[PDB]
RNA sequence: UUGACAUUGUGAAGAGACAUAGUUUCUUUACUUAUUCAAUGAAGCGGAGCUGGAAUUCAUUUUCCACGUUCUAGCAUUCAAGGUCCCAUUCGGGGCUGAUCCGGGUU
RNA sequence: GAUGGGGAAGCUCCGUUUCAAAGGCCUGAUUUUAUGCAGGCCACCAUCGAAAGGGAAUCCGGUUAAGAUUCCGGAACCUGG
């Protein structure tokens, strides 16, 4: 190693040229970005009332998870399925018979937002999922409450397009789960004990506690160093 | 009549860099090669390897500017485009 | 009640050499010191001081970035100029209020810290620190026309009194050197009553 | 339908938990511009009974006006 | 001859 | 130049009204998220840790500068040389460090 | 004097780098997942405005009713490839 030699920097304050760092907390960026982060930050420094708020309380990760297994053997038919179960029908209508009645029952899941504001009110869901993003809230805002008035089973969901899968549009903002086959009311039944459980029961301050009185950063180490 | 920028015709625009051809192309490295292997184009050597790299001597292919404006048809890089699409 | 609009009552703005301002107080201006070279010495239409050339180089990237000072008097081409928080106390040096000792005299001083200068800017004048308040940090000036004020100690300002002193003792003695005084500042003269 | 829970709800409009809406989105509109594009109604129930209806071509502005 | 802004060479 | 209503929100404390069980009004003192002002080709901010220390300890940590740059009209630029650990050893390339860590605030 | 923006019921007004995602270069068997882009670097303002300001390069001789540092003869020079 005879040639090679230490030419050690001093990066200092007087006497080099700064290397290059990672400037990502001064990036100046677009305003688009801006307002999205800043109205993020907006809605968790305020204090919000407790209608709204009610959502953050979601099922966790396994009871979703296992919600999700049974919701998905409910898929509604798409259009190629669509398209063959009309031209079986359109088969059996003169041939041998049908009245709309050589195929057997559908059971696939209720999405609509009126439609099943009407299923409540009847009262015939067994089940009911809300997303809790739905950005004009207002939508949404009111189904809790009149859930738990005419005595729904309500479970509210983290992600509106979780929900869209399984209906197959982007965003769905509801689902709801009103008659099941005959190998899933065990199923049903249990999962129903579960959501009692774990939402209704672990949730009795949600009613309470406007939430989002929090600090920053900067105001909070203020504070604390203070007391 | 207007002093003409010494650094514009002859070697200057006969030939091109692969990076300056690919960016013009606007597919990727790994679609310029394979389509440089369908047609295909071949690279240059020029009479003036500073006269063309506008100062300097740096190991670099070039490329043709007039095969690569050819090449630019190509009714296969639009298939190309449809596979990505697809994908 | 015409000079308003701004038709012929603007400035004269092709021989001045440019806005007179300290540096933007970086990290190294507000942690240590920094050092610059006076390269020249120059006359600035209109004004009664002359400014100077001031090079620094460039912390963050390979560069020179050369500003504009107003000289205070003393100060000579090659001499080394230190801004900043740890910078000493000899003519020509830029410090913060906060490090200078009371009864000190600075010029060319900050108004609210980074704003680069305000107060004591005209030839031969000055600006005496009278004292502090450490605690909730203030400190206590005496600007030229006898008011005392008090101000931030994180406002800059340059050590020494500003070139130039005496220019108003010598008559004018002609309308013609009014004339070329003030051929170079604006249209006010003559005037009317 | 959920349009009349939605309408009746959009009268109270001293109600906290509207009054607090009020002020948040009152404060997005601000940053953008005097005039610009709603990527949806944000009273879908009062659009719809002034004309409105999802499909191609019912676009939707937004405008600020001084007082 | 050529009718619209975009030709396709036709010519090695 | 003054008074009023609206934009206008979060506390603490003091007194009144529920007539010794918690909802409302005048008072002072704090807050920061609204709104206001200025600068930066949003570069080193927060109080606060951590190694360094001194300083001084009344039980054990609280306040200070971050502490790589001051005889001189020189120079400072190529992912930075070194150290160390792998490749597939070939023209060399990769990793940590040199250059402490965290943060839903450009100052 | 356009754009980015902001005023005005409106003809239109302010302002010129401003509070904007304001483009243009390098390398790549970027390596494993096998027909889908990877790693980087640099920063500033459209445009108009002078036949007296700035500025690449030409001379002599002859020639017509009326043209010439321009046409003819000769001898040169600048810019780009």
């Amino acid at each position: 190693n005879p040639l090679t030699h230490s030419t050690p920097k001093n990066f200092g304050i007087g006497q080099a040229v700064q290397p290059k760092r990672n400037l990502s907390r001064y990036v100046k960026w677009p305003e688009y970005v801006r307002v999205q982060r800043q109205k993020k930050i907006l809605s968790i420094r305020l204090k919000v009332p407790p209608t709204i708020a009610q959502f953050q309380y979601t099922l966790d990760r396994n009871t979703a998870a296992e919600t999700f297994k049974l919701f998905n053997k409910y898929r509604p038919e798409t259009a190629a399925e669509k398209k063959e179960r009309l031209t079986k029908e359109a088969a059996a209508v003169a041939e041998g018979k049908s009245k709309q009645d050589a195929s057997p029952k559908p059971y696939a899941v209720k999405y609509g937002l009126n439609h099943v504001v009407a299923l409540i009110e009847n009262k015939k869901a067994k089940l009911v999922l809300i997303a809790n993003d739905v950005d004009p809230i207002e939508l949404v805002v009111f189904l809790p409450a009149l859930c738990k008035k005419m005595g729904v089973p309500y479970a509210i969901v983290k992600g509106k397009a979780r929900l869209g899968t399984l209906v197959n549009q982007k965003t769905s903002a509801v689902a709801a789960l009103t008659e099941v086959r005959a190998e899933d009311e065990a199923a049903l039944a249990k999962l129903v004990s579960t959501i009692d459980a774990n939402f209704a029961d672990k949730y009795d301050e949600v009613k309470k506690h406007w939430g989002g009185g929090i600090l920053g950063n900067k105001a909070q180490a203020k504070m604390d160093k203070r007391a | 009549m207007r002093i003409k920028k010494k650094n514009t015709r002859g070697n200057a625009r006969n030939f091109i860099t692969r990076s300056q051809a690919v960016r013009k192309l606007q597919v990727s490295l790994a679609d310029f090669r394979r389509l440089c292997i369908f047609k295909g184009i071949y690279p240059r050597e020029p009479r003036n390897k500073k006269k063309a790299n506008k100062g300097s001597t740096a190991p670099t292919t070039f490329y043709y500017a007039k095969d690569i404006q050819y090449l630019m048809h190509e009714p296969v890089l639009a298939k190309f485009r449809e596979h990505k699409t697809f994908a | 009640q015409r000079k308003g609009a701004g038709s012929i009552f603007t400035s004269h703005t092709r021989l001045r050499q440019g806005a007179a301002k300290l540096r933007t107080l970086d990290y190294a201006e507000r942690h240590g010191y920094i050092r610059g070279i006076v390269k020249q010495i120059v006359h600035d239409s209109g004004r009664g001081a002359p400014l100077a050339k001031v090079v620094f180089r460039d912390p963050y990237k390979y560069r020179l970035r050369e500003e504009i000072f107003i000289a205070n008097e003393g100060v000579h081409t090659g001499q080394f100029i230190y801004a900043g928080k740890k910078a000493s106390l000899n003519v020509g040096n830029v410090l913060p209020l906060g490090s200078v000792p009371e009864g000190t005299i600075v010029s060319n001083v900050e108004e609210k810290p980074g704003d680069r200068g305000a107060l004591a800017r005209a030839s031969g004048n000055y600006v005496i620190i009278i004292g502090h308040n450490p605690d909730e940090n203030k400190t206590r000036v005496r600007l030229p026309s006898g008011a005392k004020k008090v101000i931030s100690s994180d406002a800059r300002g340059v050590i020494g009194v500003i070139a130039g002193g005496g220019r108003v003792d010598k008559p004018l003695l002609k309308a013609g050197r009014a004339f070329h005084k003030y051929r170079l500042k604006r249209n006010s003269w003559p005037k009317t009553r | 339908g959920a349009y009349k829970y939605l309408e009746e709800l959009q009268r109270k409009k001293q109600s906290d938990v509207l009054r607090f809406l009020q002020r948040v989105r009152v404060w997005e509109y601000r940053q953008k511009n005097v005039i610009h594009r709603a990527a949806r109604p944000t009273r879908p129930d009062k659009a719809r009974r002034l004309g409105y209806k999802a499909k191609q071509g019912f676009v939707i502005y937004r405008v600020r006006v001084r007082r | 001859k050529s009718t619209t802004s975009w030709s396709t060479a036709s010519v090695r």
